[PDB]
């Protein structure tokens, strides 16, 4: 920034761009060279995109040039960590974690089922044979 | 089977051998003690309908052991929409005259629910195809049950990755491709009717039937299998039906 | 409904997001990702956005080559994405000079080893943890003529002139690479 007569003093990166906000011209007066000025100006004037605090659900933002990156918590994902890995218990998502059959249910949660010859265990997701020779199983390997 | 390996005796327990007049005809899949699923084209040239036999617990066509069980095929149900000499609706449901005994070497493959198969099994990459078919294109058939693991493809990719053959069979919604296009691995003619089984979380399900393809293991082509999921309802309704007088029966589809 | 198109991979330090077109109109999307011999896994179920974060899936093995496809809903219509190999294609984030202490006739420039999205044992691995020897940092310095230095670690030990001040800038680099071999220049820092 510029105040009365300060410009009489030689350039200074600290006093002008660190302790204050400096314009391109002021920056150019400290670095002189064109390339040096631009290499400094790209980052200096880019602006921290993490200011909006885009990363949701306790995620961490990492600033980049004209962009950011969110580091999410284990149970989250998505550009802004907006995705709840716990809100995906639908059948199309890995068969809803069901061992055999899966049935969606609007509102409530999905329910698992089994093929004839099997029964649903208490975990509500696994199936166990109810006959000596259930379909789909290979005796000499079991 | 081309480019596969022998299926260790007992590890392909639902595989069926179909014979007509004592001669090898086709493969098939047991899905319960009474019913067998095979391919419709396997019966295009059958004349002696009272001479169809289904053998279970088979392995080595050159040595007899007590794991083998024979049953006359009391009924061959084929979709009314199937046309002999063609490929669409290549499926057949066979009723055994008498139930087979479930043993360590004779076990049925699970017939899955339609949505489970379309939504989950269909996206399981690899599945097993097997049979006593040719070991090479136009070659001789196998003495020991062969098995092969093949990757599945969505029809769009199949079509895009295959070389066009003028005036050839269309790949419909009742079919699906699987295998390799580098000419190394695929099922073959003698394997027709055999199972395309998918492994999912400890259990095996029936997802396909060896149906057709451009030669066997032809470069630029994939094997084509009947998409069983399109027939789940058709199969379940028929398995609850009353046996018809004659052997051959054409049932409407849907 | 129309099939997606212009499927593009947006990855920096392994934060991998798949983007496509067009802006959905009476059609939603479902994404599937997989390795050549793996099963298809679905993501971003029935989303209306035209992007899908696939980070948690690809960091499971950054050296595998993944393929994705976007399904369109009013077999469904879909479009495949370009193959993506994280290790060889994820962009290197802009570096940050962590510090530098002069010691007589020499200066030690330290590059902060930024973190990546790759998780391991409940932690985020650094770019060094992931690439190891495949990564190098280059220094672009001058007296506040051009000068450069390169290190196989995260530090530079160079010669200078006390009384004289220098400005510095670094870049992350993976020599073996062909494309996306270098990151953008770090902010400038002066003595
Ligand atoms: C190249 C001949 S071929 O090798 O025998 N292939 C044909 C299809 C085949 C490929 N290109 C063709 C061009 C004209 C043609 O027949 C006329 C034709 C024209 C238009 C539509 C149709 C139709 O089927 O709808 C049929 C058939 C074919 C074919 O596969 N035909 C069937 C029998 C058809 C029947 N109902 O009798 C057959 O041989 N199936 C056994 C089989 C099993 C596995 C494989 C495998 N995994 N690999 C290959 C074959
Ligand atoms: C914070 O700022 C970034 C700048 O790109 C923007 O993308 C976010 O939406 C906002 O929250
Ligand atoms: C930044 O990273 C995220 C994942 C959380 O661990 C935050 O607490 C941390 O500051
Ligand atoms: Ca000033
Ligand atoms: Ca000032
Ligand atoms: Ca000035
Ligand atoms: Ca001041
Ligand atoms: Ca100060
Ligand atoms: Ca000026
Ligand atoms: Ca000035
Ligand atoms: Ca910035
Ligand atoms: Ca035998």
């Amino acid at each position: 920034a510029n105040a009365f007569l300060e410009e009489l003093r030689p350039g200074s990166l600290e006093r002008e761009c660190k302790e204050e906000q400096c314009s391109f011209e002021e920056a150019r007066e400290i670095f002189k060279d064109a390339e040096r000025t631009k290499l400094f100006w790209i980052s200096y004037s880019d602006g921290d995109q993490c200011a909006s605090s885009p990363c949701q659900n306790g995620g961490s933002c990492k600033d980049q040039l004209q962009s950011y990156i969110c580091f999410c918590l284990p149970a989250f994902e998505g550009r802004n960590c907006e995705t709840h890995k716990d809100d995906q218990l639908i059948c199309v998502n890995e068969n809803g974690g069901c061992e055999q059959y899966c049935s969606d249910h609007t509102g409530t949660k999905r329910s698992c089922r089994c093929h004839e010859g099997y029964s649903l265990l208490a975990d509500g997701v696994s199936c166990t044979p109810t006959v000596e020779y259930p379909c789909g199983k290979i005796p000499i390997l079991e | 089977i081309v480019g596969g390996k022998v299926c260790p005796k007992g590890e392909c327990p639902w595989q069926v051998l179909l014979l007509v007049n004592g001669a090898q005809l086709c493969g098939g899949t047991l899905i319960n003690t009474i019913w067998v699923v095979s391919a419709a084209h396997c019966f295009d040239k059958i004349k002696n309908w009272r001479n169809l036999i289904a053998v279970l617990g088979e392995h080595d066509l050159s040595e007899h052991d007590g794991d083998e069980q024979s049953r006359r095929v009391a009924q061959v149900i084929i979709p009314s929409t199937y046309v002999p000499g063609t490929t669409n609706h290549d499926i057949a449901l066979l009723r055994l005259h008498q139930p087979v005994v479930l043993t360590d070497h004779v076990v049925p493959l699970c017939l899955p629910e339609r949505t489970f198969s379309e939504r989950t099994l269909a996206f399981v990459r690899f599945s097993l195809v097997s049979g006593w078919g040719q070991l090479l294109d136009r070659g001789a058939t196998a003495l020991e049950l062969m098995v092969l693991n093949v990757p599945r493809l969505m029809t769009q990719d199949c079509l895009q990755q295959s070389r066009k053959v003028g005036d050839s069979p269309n790949i419909t919604e009742y079919m699906f491709c699987a295998g390799y296009s580098d000419g190394s691995k695929d099922s073959c003619k003698g394997d027709s009717g055999g199972p395309h089984a998918t492994h999912y979380r400890g259990t095996w399900y029936l997802t396909g039937i060896v149906s057709w393809g451009q030669g066997c293991a032809t470069v630029g082509h994939f094997g084509v299998y009947t998409r069983v999921s399109q027939y789940i309802e058709w199969l379940q309704k028929l398995m609850r039906s009353e046996p018809r007088p004659g052997v051959l029966l054409r049932a409407p589809f849907p | 409904t129309v099939a997606a198109y212009n499927l593009t991979w947006k990855s920096t330090n392994f934060k991998t997001i798949l983007e496509w077109e067009p802006k959905p109109v009476n059609q939603v999307y479902t994404v599937q990702i997989s390795t050549k011999s793996g099963d298809w896994k679905s993501k971003c179920f029935y989303t209306t956005d035209t992007e899908c974060d696939l980070t948690d899936e690809i960091v499971k093995d950054v050296k595998q080559t993944y393929l994705a496809r976007v399904f369109s809903y009013p077999e469904p219509l879909y479009e495949n994405s370009p193959e993506f190999t994280p290790y060889l294609e994820t962009n290197l984030g802009q570096p940050t000079i962590q510090s530098f202490e002069q010691v007589g006739t020499k200066v030690n420039v330290t590059v902060e080893d930024e973190r990546t999205l790759v998780r391991r044992n409940n932690t985020f691995l650094s770019l060094r943890d992931v690439f190891g020897k495949d990564l190098i940092y280059t220094l672009y310095y001058w007296k506040s003529g051009k000068k450069t230095a390169k290190t196989n670690t995260n530090e530079f030990l160079i010669d200078v002139d006390k009384g004289e001040n220098y400005c510095f800038s670094v870049q992350a680099v993976i020599p073996s690479r062909t494309v996306n071999r270098k990151s953008t220049d770090s902010p400038v820092e002066c003595m």
